[PDB]
């Protein structure tokens, strides 16, 4: 009559998605010989098991994946009694329920230009406006000076995405603008940046 | 120039800024009665709890940054075996997962340090746990950590409580602090560290790091790694029995102090 | 007092100074969007990196230090 | 806007807080020569000791 | 790569609180009571891996302390 | 003598990253991984010639513990 | 050799309370069986029996609670086979153990007042003081003008519960309080607000 039940079904919250990254927030395992969890991804048809053995947190954020790509997630936990092949083989173990989710945006830009701020009286600051497409939060956006190649990129905006972007404090001149939106997950430390959009064509600044 | 009524460290909310002819040093006084901000000539005094940094300012854009932590039984094995010594997550030909072993034969495991997904090895440092049998299946450290709140006005102790119910499905432990950040606004950002009961708010937050030419003197600190090239201390519990047990009746402890000698319990 | 066309909690980079009668607390920023000292009652925020004192603040002036093995 | 005769670099204890269209970053200044508080654009400078929160 | 911090003393610290930190380095530690998990020598704590590599490790945790 | 330190708090302090000091003291120090190359009573460190220390658990070298 | 199981007693995870609102983080039914979940509150005098349809989710939602009341929460999974008498008798149900938590209490003002600086040339700026009494992790306020017979409520201050509230920019007419507090469920999208506590006195604002 001895036995050793399956863990239960793992049940996956939605589905916290940051370009090529991940984070699934799931049940509390409650059989006393459960030692690892997994999730099947699948991209179009294509199946990628991915592993981990750590059962001391209840979440999960998968390293790597292909941006713009709706997926599915499968996850279970499996008991000492299930080997690295009979969980290939998805024997003897409670898979989740099926769960749609797609990937994000990276921002990406459409213009930049210099515009004189409206004023009652006196020569208004030079405030840029920026129009940025994408999927984000809190996006940074920074600026290089085209006089020399090696000149730094300095950061002047963090604020929220937006449609229409706009800040001050840009000295006169010519600049190449770039952006690379962030967008974080619930975990304490994981944090997603995507790689730098800059805009082709430089603009310059002037009163 | 000041608002009408307020002047230089006055109890009435205004500001004030201007010059003491007197003593031929600027002055400056901002802020209520309770909290202030004032500058005279010679000293800078804040009652007001000041952060400086913000969160993830100094991170890569390039690539991002997590954290994960693995643990595999990885032997069959007829003696204990060497701990390995290659920092790669399937260690120098070890397995990553239970295999089927002979009778005479037995399972070893090891508690693996972090893990790192990007470079899927163990991070720098961090070597493996030292290897114990595994017979039938196999409190957590303090440390620092931050949330995204979509819309942020102040601390909220529930979304805290929620998070690490969720995420640790434990609770804080004591020391424990965590970041609240607006999402959209990394600027406006709120931070407490847990001791005790709820949460208190800290009198000063740095978000990057700090150094400091001269010394530094503290009721206690608390760090998760440290390096000293000399130590003075008269006595040295172990970090479970030091926090979690306030009598420190259980312990592995030295002493420096009186008679010296070595207590294994 | 404050420069033409700013306010608190603004991107842009101006300086801002005086109640704010809403909230009926003080107010202060000064910087641009990023780099900023931004002030308000209840809390202070200061987004630059800062330093506090200057090398050899408290060095004796009749005799200097060195270290020598 | 300054005390008279007062510049963000100058030795001259005074108040010195305004912009500067060189590189429109807010520059302040407050304090002796030896004892201030230089806000550069991108770094905050303070010389005096500073005291943060009050006892109880 | 050589990483500008977010603070910079030149006189001395002094915190009636606590203070907490990711990690601390220094040359010299004045401390009356310690609670630590594990304790390894600067030379192994500074190189990776230093399980690899350390002169004397004492674990806390374990009860175990190990000369070579 | 008495001397003014650079900065002082009077509440709690909190540092997401690393601290760095010439030297540290402190009552109660809750670590979880130290590495140390020689430890003294606090008292003998405190000593202008550490050598009269109780216990030595002097790593870099040596690695021995010597009780006096 | 043919058998019936009762489904596994479940384990609450945790319980995050709001004065109204009850989330309970609970394990996963391992019974094939298994039909619907209840669970079996306890005010301290009388025990309230309440279930909720489907096991899709790990959490639960328990509405209509007595404020600043502790109960005790004890359930688990019923299987087809378990009828609705006998689920009354809790016999088969092999329940999982009682757990006892505190309800927070809704916020309330204790007292109203405003108060302003006389001032040499010009006016002084009303403002309101008041103070409130409630532990809501941030609540908002509503006022409106008492002067008319039906006025519109209007939110004036939104943030975290304080002993004392400071707030301006009100115009003069005599005004009507009323305080609400909104704690955030663990879901982002859910807010467990209070019913509306409202300042017997009524007062002109100080100008």
């Amino acid at each position: 009559m001895i036995s050793n039940n399956a863990p239960a079904k793992m049940v996956l919250n939605s589905v916290l998605t940051g370009y090529t990254l991940a984070y699934i927030q799931h049940s509390i395992y409650s059989d006393y010989d459960v030692i690892g969890r997994s999730f099947w991804l699948k991209e179009g048809s294509n199946v990628t098991r991915r592993d981990f053995t750590g059962i001391d947190t209840f979440s999960v954020t998968i390293n790597n994946l292909k941006p713009t790509t709706t997926y599915e997630v499968q996850g279970a936990f499996y008991d000492s009694i299930i080997d690295s092949e009979l969980l290939n083989a998805q024997i003897g173990i409670n898979l989740s329920d099926k769960q749609t989710f797609k990937m994000k945006s990276a921002p990406r830009i459409t213009g930049a230009r210099c515009e004189s701020e409206p004023v009652d009286v006196g020569v208004g600051a030079p405030i840029v406006y920026i129009d940025t497409t994408g999927e984000a939060d809190y996006c940074t956006i920074e600026l290089k000076d085209n006089s020399n190649a090696n000149n730094p990129w300095v950061k002047y905006y963090v604020g929220a995405l937006m449609p229409t972007i706009m800040f001050g404090g840009v000295p006169i001149g010519s600049y190449k603008v770039r952006i690379s939106g962030q967008i974080s997950l619930p975990d304490g430390v994981t944090i997603d940046s995507s790689g730098y959009y800059e805009y082709p064509n430089v603009f310059e600044v002037r009163y | 120039i000041y608002t009408q009524g307020k002047t230089w460290g006055d109890t009435k909310s205004g500001i004030w800024m201007g010059m003491d002819n007197v003593t031929a040093k600027p002055k400056l006084d901002i802020g209520n009665a309770t909290q202030y901000i004032r500058y005279d000539g010679n000293i800078l005094r804040i009652s007001s709890e000041v952060v400086i940094g913000t969160p993830n300012g100094d991170i890569d854009i390039q690539t991002g940054i997590q954290g994960k932590q693995t643990v595999f039984i990885y032997i069959i094995g007829t003696s204990l075996p060497a701990k390995p010594t290659s920092p790669a997550y399937p260690p120098s030909g070890w397995s990553k997962t239970p295999p089927n072993r002979t009778s005479n034969t037995q399972n070893i495991y090891c508690s693996t340090g972090t893990l790192d997904p990007v470079t899927n090895q163990l991070v720098s440092g961090t070597s493996w746990s030292d290897v114990v049998q595994w017979s039938g299946t196999e409190q957590r450290g303090p440390g620092m950590y931050s949330l995204a709140i979509a819309n942020l006005t102040a601390w909220n102790d529930s979304q805290a409580n929620s998070f690490f119910t969720s995420n640790f499905g434990s609770g804080p432990v004591k020391y424990d602090v965590l970041t609240e950040y607006k999402s959209g606004a990394p600027g406006t950002a709120f931070t407490r560290q847990w001791n005790g009961s709820a949460w208190t708010s800290p009198a000063m937050v740095l978000h990057g790091d700090m150094i400091v030419n001269g010394t530094v003197t503290a009721s206690k600190i608390v760090a998760n790694n440290a390096f000293l090239s000399q130590i003075g201390v008269n006595i040295i519990y172990d970090r479970a029995a030091a926090l979690s047990s306030n009598p420190e009746g259980s312990y592995k402890m030295k002493i420096d102090l009186q008679n010296g000698y070595i207590h294994i319990r």
